[PDB]
């Protein structure tokens, strides 16, 4: 992506982020998803009760064909958070219809967000 | 939507009014039913739960929406009624178990669902507080429930003040290739609490 | 902020070729030639393959010096051609004394020589990408010469630095992923490497 | 609809000015997609082709809608981009043919789409004026193109503007009974044209 | 008064290290490397110990000789590399051309080169005591090459001076009783010393 | 009373605010001096321990208090000051081990008070912000200390802003039948937290 591309050019940053996703799968076909993103310096959930103590959000993409989270804030140099999917009810399907899907990640900047430090880049070619 | 108010009157007197999302259950042709006590569905989860168990006295209201997940080639049909007061019986040592009496956040599965397991004909368990789910009409009920009590700020681990029911009037059928099983879910959202 | 720009990005001096005239040996010549490019080394040619037009000046700086960084005093001579105009081919040529080449005159112990050339090119802009049917943008030469009658047996070791100024960029493009192969041409080869770091799961990280 | 005009300015300067339907393109599980020059895929058709190929100068804006024709049973998903000064690489006699540099109205297929043939990740190539399509939304996408150019009034037959591309992400698939090939339809309209 | 300042109290120049680049004998290299401090010094560092939280800038001199003080007319080039960055390796490694480590190129018979350098930290302050849980505050390194092919067979001696522009202090703290051991830690010997000398009597004097 | 602010200027930005009693420290005739790290003495106590160890960043003000229970037949004079940032360091394997750094809510007794520990003449450790208790004048002293830090919103379980050192100067005596051992109280006021 041509944040991650661009920040090898740069030594500090800070500021927040921001990701989309979108399904792909037949018109008849529902269900419902969890995504939560748990903050720096902590531990990966193990179950989904865990996860729904935080910051989530529940999508139903039989009703809605993209959603969007916003990352409060971050900031690294040169332990840094994570995000994870979670089943919540499984995948209904009519009669004569595919079973499989696909998903985006689609990620992206805010409007918040600086460059401090001129480097050279270390991906050569 | 068609959003129902139980009696008419709302309860009227962050970190703790937020939603909850219970776990998810399974409805195939042959099932009963299931029913969950609600002072304490949250007496294990969250921060209500710890400032519940603490504190001596309790009050609150609730906001309750169960949702479905179908298609057009399903059928079939639900009731989803709050009892006040729900009191199970059990049939011929005159004494329920603890399991049955207090369920967890996942409830317990109806044995008899004709008398509602206390003897009432469920012909009648419509002047409760009801709604109706049926599959090809829509897929979603919600129900506003006001803190009924005769002695103000009673216990939250000794008393239950009522309770929901779920209940499959017509049964589920499909046809081959199709899901056998649609999920259904439960959120809550406690409004105007009090300790 | 002002450190994210594009005025501030390619502003900076570099190394962009070392160029030795060699008078000892099986080789006694006075005279080197050096086509002047801006792509010859691959970290600048990505970074200025971020956009398709481009719009600048440009300012050169030559650093001169002996084999064992030693600095007598030597004189030398600096000559640069406009494109379309025949270049020097013997140490005592005709070319060495024309009005229209610019040249200059400098010694070898001396702080180094530093001119500026303006934009040359016959359209509104340089193009790096040309869909359309020796460096692609012509922009000159130069030639170094030691002013001597005969040989003198001693190497010269020059390199030269680039600066630009006022850039000005207009449509931008995705970076390289592939490594380069050829010069003026985007041939790659035929073992796709993956953009991203491999891992053992989808589901795994530490 | 959701049209999109490309870096938000128009080109602001009958018989040449029309419609011009290009052939029809069959999708399969199996592809990779295709391309087409944009100033010389009208180079041999209708009279834009005889005074494109006479007069020495050229200049002009282009507006393109691409359509799908599917059912609900199928499923996929597709881009759509444009691309100044698109330049086609070869791998490893360091020299493409004329065919792939130059191809006729129905143009080529890629190769290698990954690197788009040109050693460019794809993962990137949405800074172009691009669209998406996806089979459940919706079945269109139009694109607005000025005269993008260096140095004003160049050739017809010996210059690229730009190139169109159309690309699967996601692969299509579909259940037993269906037909085994959606298709895809390209127009163009020349707005804006000088000789 | 004025004198009894801050501002004139750390206003001066002064020697913080020497640096000898040698290529004769059993070490044959041409580089040298030095990590820029600020505590080298014992007298230096009791002086910078009388607060918690400076910030300043910095202005760096450099003076470079033979070693019978001697000046010939060898060429010598000196880079700085910001923190986060690799350092050479070589006499003639990749990094020696590089657009962003900044570079300064003079001869060895001319005035001493002077550059200044900016308050480089991602706090508000400099800390000389950090309680939480290779100097502590990382500024930067110092890279002299002698541009040559071959070796040269001369050691060259250099030193470096330092001033420091637009203090600000704003804690204090008592000075030091106790002799130094360590660098970067307060580590003090077992044997505790008087900080006053003695007196045979309390009602003695001379 | 007596009160003495630090620095002159306050931080100035129910459950966590509210006064905590430390631990009771008895003052024998042979004794060398106490000191408490203050980021943590109540990083395992009350709500605030809870709060702070969860959230990732930190930021307060204190206010101090230090009481004595003595009689007029007792002697004695003690010192109490507050340190930014005091380092400990350990005379001659150049590391001291965790618990001199980071000792509990009871704090850790000095070793060598003459150099304070740290190679400091402690004949000059007034600068910092002090007071004075003498046996035959008073029993309490107040201190007022705002938040100082370089970077704001540090972390709370890897830093220590400062430190609070109790040191006798002049040495308990008392004569036969009285108590040998005075004790001495300390208390904590968090004022203008954030998390």
């Amino acid at each position: 992506t041509m944040v991650g591309q661009i920040c090898r050019y740069y030594t500090q940053w800070s500021g927040s982020l921001k990701v989309t996703f979108m399904f792909t799968g037949s018109f008849m076909a529902t269900g419902k998803m969890l995504i939560a993103y748990t903050p720096p310096g902590s531990a990966q959930p193990a179950t989904r009760e865990a996860a729904m103590l935080g910051t989530h959000i529940v999508w139903d993409f039989g009703l809605q064909s993209s959603v969007t989270l916003v990352i409060p804030w971050i900031s690294n140099t040169h332990a840094t958070g994570i995000v994870t999917i979670w089943y919540q009810t499984n995948f209904v399907v009519p009669p004569d219809t595919p079973t499989e899907a696909n998903i985006i990640a689609l990620g992206a900047a805010q409007k918040n967000f600086t460059l401090k430090l001129c480097k050279d880049t270390d991906e050569i070619q | 939507a068609n959003i129902v108010l139980s009696y008419g009157e709302w309860p009227e007197y962050v970190s703790v009014n937020r939603f909850y999302t219970l776990s998810t259950k399974s409805w195939k042709t042959e099932s009963t039913g299931w029913y969950w006590k609600f002072p304490d569905v949250l007496n294990d989860t969250g921060v209500f739960g710890q400032n519940a168990q603490f504190h001596y006295l309790y009050r609150s209201g609730f906001c309750m929406h169960v949702q479905c997940n179908a298609s057009k080639f399903h059928q079939g049909a639900l009731l989803v009624a709050a009892i006040p007061e729900f009191v199970v019986a059990a049939s011929s040592g005159l004494y329920p178990d603890f399991a049955h009496t207090n369920p967890g956040k996942n409830g317990q599965e109806f044995r008899d669902p004709y008398v509602l397991d206390a003897g009432i004909p469920l012909s009648q368990a419509l002047v409760f507080p009801h709604q109706w789910i049926n599959l090809r009409t829509n897929n979603c009920a919600t129900i506003i429930m006001p803190y009924v009590n005769a002695l103000p700020f009673d216990s939250a681990l000794n008393h239950s003040n009522f309770g929901l029911v779920v209940i499959p009037i017509s049964p589920l059928k499909y046809c081959n290739g199709a899901t056998t099983e649609v999920p259904i879910t439960l959120t809550i959202a406690p409004l105007n609490s009090e300790f | 902020v002002n450190e994210a720009s594009v005025e501030h990005f390619y502003s900076r001096a570099g190394l962009v070729g070392v160029v030795e005239v060699k008078d000892s040996g099986t080789s006694l010549d006075g005279y080197t030639v050096w086509p002047i490019d801006v792509m010859g080394f691959v970290q600048q040619r990505r970074k200025l393959e971020l956009s398709t037009y481009m719009r600048f000046d440009a300012e050169f700086t030559f650093v001169s010096n002996l084999n064992d960084s030693t600095t007598p005093g030597m004189l030398l001579q600096y000559m640069y051609v406009p494109p379309g105009a025949p270049k020097p081919d013997s140490r005592k040529s005709y070319q060495w004394q024309t009005a229209t080449n610019p040249s200059v005159f400098a010694k070898l112990s001396d702080p180094p020589p530093q001119v500026s050339v303006p934009f040359m090119s016959p359209a509104t802009a340089y193009q790096w990408f040309y869909d359309g049917y020796c460096p692609n943008n012509m922009m000159g030469h130069f030639a170094i010469r030691t002013v001597s009658e005969s040989t003198t047996g001693k190497n010269v070791h020059v390199r030269v630095y680039m600066r630009i100024k006022h850039v000005r960029a207009w449509v931008p493009r995705p970076l390289r992923s592939q490594a380069y192969m050829v010069k003026n041409y985007p041939t790659y080869s035929q073992t796709i490497t993956n953009t991203a770091t491999d891992r053992a799961s989808i589901t795994t990280t530490d």
